[PDB]
DNA sequence: CTAGTTGATCTCATATCAGGAGAAGGAGCAGAGCGAATAC
């Protein structure tokens, strides 16, 4: 087994089958849950999240670290295309967990309320979409949920849509995004992200806006004069080292 | 005190034991110094005054009128009566000097080499000590009411600094990142202290009486809200859970960190376990102040007990901390004393307050 | 920068911890006793007792107590420094080769913390799941045991209670219990909690808390048949069990607080008991059927002052001491006539407190001897040391000796000494004092529960015995004394600085300087001198006296009227409790300010503060080394070295040495034990260590230093403590590095290895050219 | 005309309050927030906005 | 039962002076009236 800073141990067998990047990612992922911080896994596409995502939480059930012992009632929002790919991959990776999906496909029938409280209740893992997530906000932030990793949470990169407002109503500290492009038009996006995962970092969104989104952009124009590119180079230098520790991207 | 002496050279008692109880004896001693003076160059009133952790030999001082004076208390001189000569001065022809008054001033935790200043211009200025130019500025969209390094950090190296905006920034030293802000308060944040036991334990004392104690690496706002009461009015958490009846206006923890000192508007000081914000219910009685801005207070070191030197009215009040026991009044200041700062080695007291000077307290005999 | 070279000449004798227990083998009945820095392993044989080991650690044993985890077939041994390094260390014998294995080790230290009043505390608990130290108030550390570390990895548990006074684990508890008393405005009350590991935090102990002895001083928890805890206080002794509430005062305890236990049974069926006054009492807990009866208490009889005690078996007690002579004794069932059960079976030597020391080249040899004032109220005597290894003659004083010197023309020692009368007073014992051939009492015009009766005692140097005793006036203690012949004239003076010392005061606010000349057996008052103020500290200078009143270092000149006239005065002083001289400079030891080299310029009259160290060190004692090299001592066990610089920046002295010696330096000396380095400077500490600093060279104090780092690099400590960091500079406000000081100790370990380690150490001249140097180093004690 | 200013040293706004001693012939702004006070002398006409131009005049003097 | 097709509906995302009159509030002064407070 692999035994990390504190109490944390990932069984053997599932710890060989990562590779260094992705035992790397898991490291990085339980110094966030020491730190009780959210957190972007944002390795480009193929390289394998999801893997890393069921590690990290198979070791940490099976660590039994401690109102949770090891792991509790975890939600995990994803397309709708890719779900049954989730509960595919825990099921061969971790069988040991419940892999609910909350969805009209899905594998209740019966209420649907009744499947979230049953998964809050007993530990399990709530697979939902994000329309879902819009729709059922009254009862899916009822229940004190563990962690809120959100699959592909570009989705969120718009501050004013009702599914980041929903995203952004769970209490719990261990909020996680997997996407290997979090950022796709503009800073706001990685301000709406970075909203998620750990609201204070970047400011209030006219304080980001201001300090980093006008000298950052408006230093990449063509006729940008070289003071103002100097001071767009300052501006990328600050907030590359403000979200280094929260942001986990590995290249191919 | 023979017997001190006699016990420490025969081992009966450990010299912890002398140490402590003299430095407490000097602390009961203090008086105004009979031989010490300190240069006066602030034209207005001294906000604030910091003696550097290291050495405790300079002391910088920001006066109402924007300058920073930086002085050398000690006596390189032969006589016993000397003056603490100001050794440098951001004065007003300084390019950098803050337009308004300085209202804290710290030097740099490790190392002398460097202080930070921060005024009610909207800016913390980073001063290099040598070269005396701002190694670097941070402005804030609202007046800065106080601010502070951590005394622990040899990891992080965050200021945190209360405004009148309702939000707690820490400007990291470290590539220049203001962004961080802490929610959780509603009016101005009058004072803003670093645990000194733990690394990224920070307290936080706003103008809408409650004092709150956040864990700056953690995602999830405060940790613990002071309660005056504990628990004996007890309501849905949006505007019960106060720490004081008014704004509170200064933080000082302890100099083991175990304990959070807070002092408010209402007259009242508290004490409060700094692991779960539960108040001791030590009383300390009436503590007069009515200060608008932040309230800089310290707790004494290095003595058999822990001393608290509190401002009060144009006098230093000198309280048990443990016991609320009043010591005593440090009664020298002819108008409104702003702030104290305690030299450790030797027991000394320097005081500024609103009348343009600064009076050294010294032990007597 | 300087160069200096520290070595004990005389290790540490003072006990400050005794176990015992089955350390080395599962039958052997181990006796650890620990001398400051020396942990001593005995095995208690039918008569007396075998050394077996003698460790050095590199550290102040703070706490040193066996514990026998499950499984494991003797008992390891906890040992704290004062430092804070923690180790757990085993007992391995390979044949001959007997080794201490370190089980565990790390370092326990609070960055920030008020260290408790009462000092450090260290318990296990009695199924050896933990071990909780009491370190800093307000906390309570606890290293689990269960949880078996390499690293011991600890947390604290915040106590509510910030003046604690004692802690035990008690017995016969599911879950670890602690008992402690501790002090609130309220009073004295002894507390229980159950620790938690799972949950990391204490929780509701057995019974609720219970208002104890306002001087409720000790914890004892006693064993599984009768549980609970006895508190033992200045007047009463009190068992709780959280019903059971049984309580005595017995009288024969009044006069003398008890500061050390041990437990005679494995059931707890007897407690030994010592007081400061040396008493021994049996503490028997009487069953009745288990639960507690009746608790009874009986004087034994008398021991040497015991910071500990130790019952071995078939009555052999070992009773550890500080300010005395170790002793093994023997509780007979029957009394010796005498109403005393307690005969001493054998006594082990401790230099005690060394207050003073003064070498004498008596019986005009080349050879130095050392005079020391040791030991303390009942065991102060005076040691004179030589050598022959290192010889130590005893002369008990029966009194606390302060200060001595010598008085070569008159042939005789001056002794300040101190006896302690109860009364209009009456003395406890006959002291030296008392049984001097003449004696006399002074009769002056200046000034017009138990005491202090200071005398100063002139003992022939030849026998020892005491020629006179002189006792000084009501409530007089004598601080200084100096043998010298001022002016002009030519007869020697005994000369003693005193102060008027009364409860109503904190600092004395009068003395007086008392010149006596001793002839024809006669200790003759020639003159005083009315001062204002405590004379802590005398010494002839070029002729004069130079006095310290509290805060004023003052020089007087004997006139032809044979009176002291104050010629000049300097007042930049807290206190100037230490003087020294060399030339026309004085060495002002303060009691903070730490140092201030004055200097009497005689064209004019005055003094002139030469230089000045501005940090903040409490002192203990001050040497001159060089013209420009200043030695000093810190309260916090550290030797430091000042350097005149090469402005206002030349009054500022460089400390260019600093070294974390672990030993309370309480007085430093010019002269050698014996018949390559420069000058020899021999110190006395309180826990008996007799040291010596000398100075070097640069080229080899620079080779020395490799060879330090080499030793380092292959000598191996008990605890894993690193050399570097227990010699490091420290203070509660201050840690650094040690600079310009070679621990001789570790360079004279240069003998103590084989050749293939030497080889290993000079890697990088060849192993025969260090093995002459580390020999003639050797050689200068 | 406003009867609360800015205050030249602490720059908060509408914190100095102005009292008019027309008996004495002198007129006292001082700062709510920073507590700096100052007295100059006033006449019937005077006004507050007179007495914080006073204020401005003797900083700016002083400041030389 | 039970999956596949059909419409509605929501979200989200893509850039660049020549009034006047009266009623309600607050202000400052004026005095009346009663409690305490020296004081003859
Ligand atoms: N350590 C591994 N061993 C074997 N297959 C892996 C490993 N990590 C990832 N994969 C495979 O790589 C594919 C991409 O991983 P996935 O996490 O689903 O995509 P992304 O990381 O881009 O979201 C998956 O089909 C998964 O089975
Ligand atoms: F391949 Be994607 F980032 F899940
Ligand atoms: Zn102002």
């Amino acid at each position: 087994d692999a035994e990390f800073d504190e109490g944390f141990k990932v069984p053997g067998f599932l710890f060989k089958k990562l590779f260094k990047y992705q035992q790397t990612g898991v490291r990085w992922l339980w110094e966030l849950h020491c730190q009780q911080a959210g957190g972007i896994l944002g390795d480009e596409m193929g390289l394998g999240k999801t893997i890393q995502i069921i590690a990290f939480l198979a070791g940490l059930s099976y660590s039994k670290i401690r109102r949770f012992e090891g792991l509790g009632p975890t939600v995990i929002v994803c397309p709708t295309t890719v779900m049954h790919q989730w509960v595919k991959e825990f099921h061969t990776w971790w069988p040991p967990f419940r892999v609910a999906i909350l969805h009209e496909t899905g594998s209740y029938t019966h209420k649907k309320e009744k499947l979230i409280r049953d998964v809050a209740h007993c530990h399990g893992i709530l697979i939902t979409s994000y329309s879902y997530i819009r729709l059922m906000q009254d009862d899916i932030s009822r229940y004190d949920w563990h962690y809120v990793i959100l699959d592909e949470g570009h989705k969120i990169r718009n501050p004013n849509a009702a599914v980041t407002l929903a995203c952004k109503q769970f209490r719990t500290p261990h909020r996680i995004i997997l996407s290997g492009s979090p950022m796709q038009n503009n800073l706001r996006e990685l301000w709406s992200l970075f909203d998620f995962i750990f609201p204070g970092k970047l400011g209030t969104l006219p304080v980001f806006m201001e300090q980093f989104s006008v000298p950052i952009t408006m230093g990449g124009y063509s006729n940008a004069s070289p003071v103002q590119v100097k001071t767009a180079y300052k501006c990328a230098c600050v907030l590359r080292d403000t979200i280094n520790p929260y942001l986990l991207r590995r290249m191919k | 005190m023979l017997g001190f002496l006699s016990a420490r050279q025969t081992g009966l008692e450990d010299p912890l034991r002398l140490r402590r109880a003299e430095s407490t004896r000097r602390v009961l001693g203090l008086e105004l110094n009979k031989d010490r003076d300190v240069e006066r160059i602030h034209g207005g009133g001294i906000n604030t005054l910091d003696i550097e952790p290291v050495e405790g030999r300079y002391m910088l001082s920001g006066g109402s009128d924007g300058v920073i004076v930086l002085y050398d208390l000690e006596n390189s001189s032969r006589q016993s009566y000397y003056t603490c000569k100001a050794v440098c001065s951001i004065g007003r022809d300084h390019p950098d000097v803050h337009r308004y008054s300085v209202e804290t001033v710290q030097w740099y935790p490790h190392d002398t080499g460097m202080f930070t200043s921060s005024s009610f211009d909207k800016t913390l200025k980073v001063w290099d000590t040598n070269t005396l130019q701002t190694a670097d500025v941070f402005n804030f969209e609202e007046t800065v009411y106080s601010h502070h390094m951590s005394p622990v950090s040899t990891k992080h190296c965050l200021v945190a600094v209360g405004t009148r905006g309702p939000k707690v920034q820490l400007c990291d030293l470290k590539s220049g990142s203001c962004s961080h802000i802490l929610q959780g308060h509603r009016q101005e944040i009058l004072a803003v202290s670093w645990s000194p036991r733990y690394d990224y334990i920070l307290a936080t004392a706003s103008a809408d009486s409650r004092v709150k104690l956040w864990d700056v690496r953690r995602a999830s706002g405060c940790l613990i809200t002071l309660d005056q009461h504990n628990g004996k009015k007890s309501q849905a958490v949006e505007s019960a859970n106060t720490a004081h009846n008014g704004k509170v206006n200064g933080l000082c923890f302890t100099s083991d960190g175990l304990h959070l000192l807070t002092v408010g508007t209402d007259n009242r000081m508290r004490l409060w376990n700094s692991s779960n914000g539960e108040n001791t219910l030590v009383n300390y009685g009436k503590v007069c102040n009515n200060s608008k801005k932040g309230l800089k207070f310290t707790v004494s070191c290095g003595c058999s007990s822990e001393f608290v030197f509190v401002p009060y009215g144009s006098t230093i009040a000198v309280y048990t901390v443990y016991s609320g026991e009043q010591i005593t009044m440090l009664k020298g200041h002819y108008k409104t004393v702003d702030c104290c700062v305690f030299q450790s080695n030797f027991q000394e007291l320097y005081s500024g307050s609103r009348d343009c000077n600064i009076l050294a307290w010294v032990p007597s005999l | 920068m300087s160069y200096n070279y520290v070595v004990t000449a005389q290790k540490p004798t003072a006990v400050n911890g005794c176990v015992t227990g089955h350390f080395t083998s599962a039958e052997d009945l181990n006796l650890l006793i620990a001398k400051n820095t020396r942990l001593e392993i005995y095995v208690v044989t039918a008569e007396g007792l075998r050394p077996v080991k003698e460790v050095g650690m590199y550290g102040k044993i703070a706490v040193m107590e066996l514990f026998r985890p499950k499984g494991e077939s003797k008992d390891l041994l906890f040992i704290l420094t004062a430092k804070y390094n923690a180790c757990i260390l085993e007992y391995k014998q390979s044949g001959e080769s007997i080794d201490i294995i370190t089980r565990a080790h790390g370092n326990v230290q609070d960055r920030i913390g008020r260290p408790s009043e009462t000092g450090i505390i260290g318990i296990i608990d009695p199924e050896c799941r933990m071990i909780g130290l009491r370190l800093y108030d307000g906390l309570f550390k606890v290293i689990p045991l269960d949880r078996d570390n390499k690293e011991l990895k600890a947390f604290n548990i915040r106590l509510e209670e910030l003046h604690v006074i004692d802690v035990k684990f008690l017995y016969g508890c599911q879950a670890p219990t602690i008992c402690f008393v501790y002090q609130d405005p309220q009073g004295r009350h002894v507390k229980t909690y159950e620790v938690s590991l799972r949950e990391k935090e204490f929780n509701k102990g057995p019974w609720k808390q219970e208002n104890v002895e306002a001087e409720a001083s000790m914890v004892i928890a006693v064993p599984e048949p009768f549980g609970g805890a006895i508190i033992i206080g200045q007047e009463s002794i009190t068992y709780h069990n959280g019903d059971k509430y049984l309580a005595i005062a017995p009288p024969i305890i009044k006069q003398s607080t008890i500061v050390c236990h041990n437990r005679v049974d494995p059931n707890g069926s007897r407690y030994l008991l010592g007081d400061m006054e040396g008493r021994l009492f049996m503490l028997l807990l009487e069953k009745e059927e288990v639960t507690l009866k009746d608790l009874r208490v009986e004087l034994l009889g008398e021991t040497s002052i015991a910071e500990c005690l130790t019952y071995l078996d078939n009555g052999v007690v070992f009773v550890g001491s500080r300010l005395g002579d170790s002793q093994l004794v023997k509780l007979n069932v029957d009394s010796n006539e005498q109403g005393s059960y307690v005969v001493a079976m054998e006594t082990f030597t401790n230099l005690g407190p060394i207050v003073d020391m003064c070498v004498v080249d008596l019986e005009r040899q080349g050879q130095g001897q050392l005079v020391t004032c040791s030991g303390a109220f009942k065991e102060g005597s005076l040691r004179i040391i030589r050598n022959g290894k290192l010889h130590i003659r005893t002369v008990p004083l029966y009194e606390s000796p302060r200060k001595i010197c010598y008085q070569e023309v008159s042939q005789c020692f001056g002794v300040l000494s101190s006896r302690i009368e109860v009364q209009g007073t009456t003395a406890l014992r006959p002291s030296a004092s008392t049984q001097a051939l003449s004696s006399s009492v002074s009769s002056s015009k200046l000034f017009s529960e138990e005491v202090e009766v200071h005398n100063l005692l002139i003992i022939d140097q030849h026998t020892f015995e005491v020629l006179h005793a002189h006792q000084f006036l009501q409530n007089e203690y004598a601080l200084s004394l100096v043998s010298c012949k001022l002016g002009k004239d030519p007869n020697t003076y005994f000369i003693v600085g005193t102060a008027m010392v009364y409860p109503e005061e904190a600092e004395p606010k009068q003395g007086r300087i008392v010149v006596f000349q001793y002839s024809d057996g006669k200790l003759q008052t020639v003159a005083e001198k009315e001062v204002k103020g405590a004379v802590y500290s005398m010494v002839e200078f070029n002729g004069k006296l130079l006095a310290s009143i509290n805060s004023t270092v003052r020089l007087y000149e004997w006139t032809t009227e044979k009176e002291l006239r104050t010629e000049c005065n300097h007042y930049n002083n807290i206190m100037a409790l230490y003087l020294k001289t060399k030339g026309d400079f004085i060495l002002v030891g303060d009691l903070m300010r730490s140092v201030l080299l004055l200097a009497y310029k005689p064209m004019e009259g005055n003094f002139e503060e030469i230089a000045r160290d501005f940090n903040p060190n409490w002192m203990s004692a001050v040497e001159i080394l060089d013209d420009d090299n200043f030695l000093g001592a810190e309260n916090a066990f550290n030797l430091f070295v000042c350097q005149k610089d090469s402005d206002e920046e030349r009054q500022h002295l460089q400390e260019v040495g600093l070294f974390h010696l672990g030993e309370f330096v309480n007085v430093f000396c010019h002269g050698s034990l014996v018949m390559p380095t420069q000058g020899s400077v021999l110190f006395g500490t309180v826990n008996g260590m007799i040291g010596l600093v000398t100075s070097l060279s640069e080229s080899w104090y620079n080779l020395l230093l490799d060879m330090q780092n080499r030793l380092n690099k292959v000598i191996k400590s008990v605890g894993k403590i690193e050399h570097s960091f227990w010699r490091s500079f420290h203070t509660e406000r201050k840690t650094e590095p040690a600079t310009g000081f070679i621990d001789g100790d570790l360079i004279e370990s240069f003998l103590d290895i084989s050749r293939p380690k030497m080889q290993e150490v000079v890697a990088n001249a060849t192993a025969d050219d260090l093995i002459k140097v580390v020999e003639e180093l050797t050689r200068i004690h | 005309l406003e009867t609360q200013f800015t205050c030249p040293f602490c720059n908060h706004e509408k914190s100095c309050d102005v009292k008019m001693d027309r008996a004495r012939n002198t007129g006292v702004i001082s700062c709510t927030v920073c507590l700096e006070e100052f007295q100059t002398p006033i006449t019937y006409l005077s006004e507050p906005v007179d007495v914080y131009s006073d204020w401005i005049d003797a900083c700016e003097a002083a400041n030389q």
